[PDB]
């Protein structure tokens, strides 16, 4: 019957922007739209987030404040055959989190690192550094920057890894990170979303602060305008090509974030008549428009380096950790009163991932505290035996060969693995519970069914747009490598497992509960098929 | 285009039960939630219930809680209304009204049906000839009239020549007195047109089976 | 429930003039919850205003909703004798879903007498044992009019049976029936029957009567 619900519906949205909004906004999109023809970049973007992404992240969020229960328990109780669907769903975001907390580690170790006058990753004369150093970036591998030696030969101690066989010592002060990251994540998912919801108040809005601080001191900074152009320049010239639409599309559908549940999870703590159809697109504009923004936010700094510290753009124009670890402190480094625009940055990576961790912690809590009544009474000891089981293992992205740890989470923890989660979501929804009975649902909350516009995104467009980029993704698929570094051929198929693991649920949980109930022939489809009141 | 049609309803013994239907036209109707609200005599509008597209969402006021049972026909296009326990108070017109959008409200109503509860028997009415006084000095315009008394229950179809003539015509609404309605008509006509033409009155009311028509003369 | 209340409930106005009329409800209405509804006389309700300020479909453009919260109004800039009818607000907002008790809009016209016309009763009752004599008062305003029936000079008041029309669509008048119902007794043991009404058109009351030897 009756379940908490969100202290304010403030909190639910902070909650939604903060998950939604993440690193990715920030080291990702920019990024793409400088190697995808820049503003034209925008036409692909916007058209899968259009067509694909939002009526898939209206989906979720939908889903989550009409069934009103977790990730597991929704798919259950609307396709009692596709219940795997959410096993596949709250276990990669299990992996995710072992994945993505890291890096809000690494935030932390920087932000402790800026205590001091002089950044220590302004110059090339220090113990960690190597003779071929340089003070910025470049273009031959074997001459790193005096940021890139810092961050690998320091901070991660990557040096010291040949491989992902050899992890080497346990960093203890990354460990201390790591530490305190899981700490905040426990406080704050402790009690619920009575404390959560009022947490992510702070991580979800302070990048915002930051971002305009530093979109200011960005745009206030000499060649800022130059970053700016090659941010936005608009060569239609990529549109054509078929990569683009790849990159704009595993872009928008990991930005917006359907498919690990959390949207499910946050939404099921809704007001049943709540309007979650201006919720999700009032999310999906913020989350989006927070992309555009630090796109600048990066760019006129990206700039300031090609026109004072010359550097050339292609190398200090960057995706993943490299650009906010490396690139972007390298150039703050050099701009009056640095160890403030250092400490804010630092930060706001941190806070930026906290809010998106809390989502994917939330939507295994809420999924299994929904599913196992020994769970949410519990909920106190639950998360901090998760977060526990979290720090152990994640104690191996705290080791020298951490980074190579951390990349392979990185590429099949989630992956185009979401992408078949969230596809075969929509196949459910649209097809075998039908966008019928679901634009149903959504007029009996909101007052007014989905125009037909996002049925035939969830019926046709989106599968369409999934199946096909997650196809196109996996005739483009080569074998793991980081740097000069190539994965053994035995790494690439533990990652597969990781990505499979959660995948098979779909026809494991499927094929099971098929034997499981009783009947014969068709009409044993009839009971899986039926939903939770029919 | 859209086009509403109630049907059913009529006379029915308290605590009698009886099912109200809607035929629906010129739209999907398994697209729409149907509602069903009413009227009563004191012209009152009240919403009886809602039923939503495919029939999973239904609401209803605390006044027909539990006693009607709404449903829905997709296939053949019907909306159905299930009355039981009748009681007097139940008394209205039921429309069949249309909106699926909340924030829309009922953009389409059907033409409505009657339903009645009384424990009152049928009964035909009298149909009366109003003959104007003797000697009347005038005139101009002479007016007739037409008393239908003590029926039950309505309605009563009165024309005039068959509904030839319209014009100049106040038929009075029906009044309920210790269970029996009285209804009546005037037809003002010039004094040229009266008694040189004939002038009948026609009453009709199914309910008792009486089809009457009745010429008015100045006997 | 959440109850709508309207005002005025009946409002009169000539043509051209602006009309507001207003709806109260005891629970705030979300603004895009909220509903208007025009039902003319004998006809079924129309969807008129939706969401509180929009116009629906074939409403012209004089009508203007307007308000928020437990308060809204709806405007007729300028009237027609084309909009005289009952116009029923609604909330949609949560449920039981409910309608406001209404406002009739009838149009002003200029006074008219009414034409009163006495009916005795007809020799088919007559046989049948009971009698009842008509009263006609047609085509006049405003709408209130006070009949006395007098049997011998004498006013009898019980069993009569008033019915007005409608205001009328094409003189915008109103018409009314009292009949005063006896016994073939009770009329025989008389002669003279007196129908008067008492209407603002007329300092004295408007008099026709019969006799039963005429
Ligand atoms: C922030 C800038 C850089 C990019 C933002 C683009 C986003 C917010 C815009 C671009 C195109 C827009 C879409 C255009 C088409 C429709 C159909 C409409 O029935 C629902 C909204 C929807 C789905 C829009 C949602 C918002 C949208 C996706
Ligand atoms: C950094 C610069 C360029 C832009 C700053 C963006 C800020 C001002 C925007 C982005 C997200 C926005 C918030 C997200 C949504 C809500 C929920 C709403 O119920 C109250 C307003 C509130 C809390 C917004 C306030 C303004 C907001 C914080
Ligand atoms: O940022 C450089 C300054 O701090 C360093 O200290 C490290 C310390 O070595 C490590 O054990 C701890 O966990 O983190 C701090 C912060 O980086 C240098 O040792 C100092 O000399 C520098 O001023
Ligand atoms: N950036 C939204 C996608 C996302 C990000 C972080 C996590 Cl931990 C998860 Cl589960 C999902
Ligand atoms: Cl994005
Ligand atoms: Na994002
Ligand atoms: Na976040």
């Amino acid at each position: 019957d009756e379940r908490e619900t969100w202290s304010g519906k403030v909190d639910f949205l902070l909650s939604v922007i903060g998950f939604a909004v993440d690193l990715a906004n920030v080291w990702r999109f920019p990024y793409l739209c400088y190697k995808n023809g820049g503003g034209a970049f925008l036409v692909p973007y916007g058209i899968m987030l259009a067509v694909g992404g939002i009526p898939l992240f209206y989906m979720e969020l939908a889903l989550g404040q009409h069934n009103r229960k977790g990730a597991i328990t929704c798919w259950g109780r609307l396709v009692p055959l596709f219940k795997g669907i959410g096993y596949a769903v709250v276990l990669i975001a299990f992996y995710v989190d072992f994945y993505y907390n890291v890096i809000i580690a690494w935030s932390l170790r920087f932000f402790f690192a800026s205590f001091t006058n002089s950044l220590p990753w302004t110059s090339c004369n220090n113990i960690w550094n190597t003779p071929n150093c340089r003070p910025f970036e470049g273009h031959v591998e074997g001459f790193q920057s005096a940021a890139s030696e810092y961050f690998n030969r320091y901070i991660l101690e990557l040096n010291r890894s040949e491989g992902i066989h050899d992890l080497g010592a346990i960093k203890w002060d990354m460990a201390l990170c790591l530490l305190i990251v899981y700490l905040i994540c426990y406080f704050s998912l402790w009690k619920g979303i009575s404390t959560s919801g009022k947490v992510v108040w702070f991580t979800a809005l302070f990048p915002y602060a930051v971002l305009l601080i530093l979109l200011i001191r960005g745009l206030t900074l000499p060649g800022s305008f130059l970053g700016i152009q090659y941010y936005l320049t608009p060569n239609f010239s990529a549109i054509y090509k078929a990569e683009v639409w790849v990159d704009a599309a595993t872009q928008v559908f990991f930005s917006l974030g359907p498919g690990f549940g959390v949207l499910l999870a946050y939404a099921s703590y809704n007001k049943y008549h709540n309007n979650v159809y201006k919720d999700a697109l009032l999310t999906s504009f913020i989350n989006s428009a927070t992309s555009f923004i630090a796109g600048f936010v990066i760019f006129s700094v990206l700039g300031y380096m090609a026109h004072t510290l010359g550097v050339r753009i292609e190398d200090v124009a960057t995706e993943g950790p490299g650009l906010v670890f490396v690139v972007y402190p390298a150039a703050i480094a050099t701009m009056p009163a640095s160890t403030f625009w250092a400490l804010i940055f630092f930060m706001m990576l941190a806070t930026l991932g906290l809010d998106s961790s809390f989502g994917g912690s939330e939507a295994i809590i809420t999924a299994l505290s929904d599913e196992f009544p020994k769970i949410k009474r519990n909920r106190e000891l639950f998360v901090a035996g998760l977060f526990s089981l979290y720090f152990v293992v994640g104690l191996a992205s705290c080791t020298q060969g951490g980074f190579y740890f951390f990349h392979l989470l990185d590429r099949y923890a989630a992956g185009y693995s979401i992408l078949v989660a969230v596809f075969f979501e929509a196949i459910a929804v649209s097809w075998i519970y039908g966008t019928n009975r679901f634009s149903e649902d959504i007029r009996d909350m909101i007052g007014f069914p989905p125009g037909r516009y996002w049925q035939v995104c969830w019926r046709f467009v989106a599968p369409i747009f999934l199946l096909f980029i997650t196809v196109y993704g996996l005739i483009g698929y080569e074998p793991l490598t980081y740097a000069d570094y190539v994965y053994p051929s035995w790494a690439n198929a533990l990652g597969w497992c990781i990505a499979g693991s959660s995948v098979v649920m779909i026809p494991a949980v499927a094929i099971f509960k098929l034997l499981s109930t009783p009947g014969s022939l068709r009409q044993r489809f009839t009971i899986l098929t039926t939903p939770w009141r029919d | 285009e859209v086009q509403l049609v109630e049907s059913g309803g009529g006379l029915v013994k308290p605590g009698g039960s009886l099912k109200l239907s809607c035929a629906a036209s010129g739209f999907t109707f398994s697209s729409y939630a149907m509602s069903w609200v009413r009227q009563s005599p004191e012209k009152r509008l009240e919403w009886v219930a809602e039923i939503s597209s495919g029939g999973r969402y239904i609401y209803y006021s605390d006044t027909v809680t539990g006693r009607f049972t709404i449903s829905r026909d997709n296939a053949r296009n019907i909306l159905h209304l299930e009355m039981s326990s009748l009681r007097s108070e139940d008394t209205a017109m039921y429309y069949c009204a249309r909106g699926e959008v909340r924030q829309r409200g009922f953009d389409y109503w059907g033409q409505g049906t009657t339903l009645t509860v009384s424990s009152a028997k049928t009964t035909a009415p009298s149909v009366y000839p109003l003959a104007p006084v003797c000697g009347d000095t005038t005139g101009s315009s002479v007016t007739l009239g037409c008393l239908v008394k003590g029926y039950f229950p309505e309605p009563v179809t009165l024309t005039w020549n068959s509904g030839s003539l319209s014009s100049g015509v106040h038929t009075f609404p029906a009044v309920l007195q210790s269970d029996l309605y009285t209804l009546s008509s005037s037809v003002t006509v010039t004094s040229s047109t009266w008694p040189s033409q004939s002038i009948t009155c026609n009453v009709a009311h199914p309910a008792s089976s009486t089809k009457v028509d009745k010429k008015i003369e100045p006997r | 429930e959440n109850v709508l209340t309207q005002s005025p409930a009946i409002m009169s106005t000539s043509p051209g003039e602006k009309v507001t009329m207003t709806c109260r409800a005891s629970s705030s209405v979300g603004s895009s919850y909220l509903h208007w509804y025009q039902q003319k006389s004998g006809a079924s309700p129309k969807l008129w205003i939706y969401s509180t300020s929009n116009l629906a479909s074939g409403v012209p453009a004089r009508f203007s909703g307007s308000g928020s919260g437990t308060s809204y109004s709806l405007t007729i800039s300028s009237v027609e004798a084309e909009d005289a009818a009952t116009y029923y607000c609604q909330q949609f907002s949560g449920y039981p879903l409910t309608f406001g008790s209404g406002t009739k809009l009838e149009m002003k016209r200029a006074d008219a007498a009414p034409t009163v016309s006495i009916f005795p009763p007809s020799s088919e009752q007559l046989t049948s044992g009971g009698a009842s004599v008509v009263c006609f008062l047609n085509n006049f305003y405003p709408k209130d009019i006070n009949v006395k029936w007098k049997i011998d000079g004498s006013e009898r008041q019980n069993g009569v049976l008033n019915s007005w029309t409608d205001q009328d669509s094409k003189d915008s008048t109103y018409s009314m029936s009292s009949t005063l119902t006896l016994t073939k007794d009770e009329y025989e043991r008389h002669n003279s029957y007196t129908c008067e009404a008492t209407h603002k058109t007329s300092t004295s009351p408007i008099v026709k009567s019969f006799n039963r030897n005429e």
